């Protein structure tokens, strides 16, 4: 964090204060794919079986 | 404003293309920070008397 501050400010010394060095983001853990409920299974079997 | 996110964040390919413009939005993240700071200064000048 202090090195984040120093490279952000392009300095080897830092004055008292708060400096924004980055942006925090939480990344996805899992993917949710939900297609509509299927009741309408297609009767291919009526021809094949 | 997080300009990386504003333009298109959480994308490797968007980031690679945002970077072809250099500091184009970095300077705005900076300008906005300055404006927000000025707004705290205004509050202090008016009320912390
Ligand atoms: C007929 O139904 C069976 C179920 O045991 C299935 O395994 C098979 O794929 C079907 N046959 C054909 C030719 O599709």
């Amino acid at each position: 964090p202090l090195s984040e501050t120093k490279c952000t400010l392009k300095s080897f010394t830092v004055e008292k204060g708060i400096y924004q060095t980055s942006n925090f983001r939480v990344q996805p853990t899992e993917s949710i794919v939900r297609f509509p409920n299927i009741t309408n299974l297609c009767p291919f079997g009526e021809v094949f079986n | 404003v997080d300009c990386t996110m504003y333009i298109c964040g959480d994308s490797t390919e968007c980031s690679n293309l945002l970077l072809q413009y250099g500091s184009f939005c970095t300077q705005l993240n900076r300008a906005l920070t300055g404006i927000a700071v000025e707004q705290d200064k205004n509050t202090q000048e008016v009320f912390a008397q």
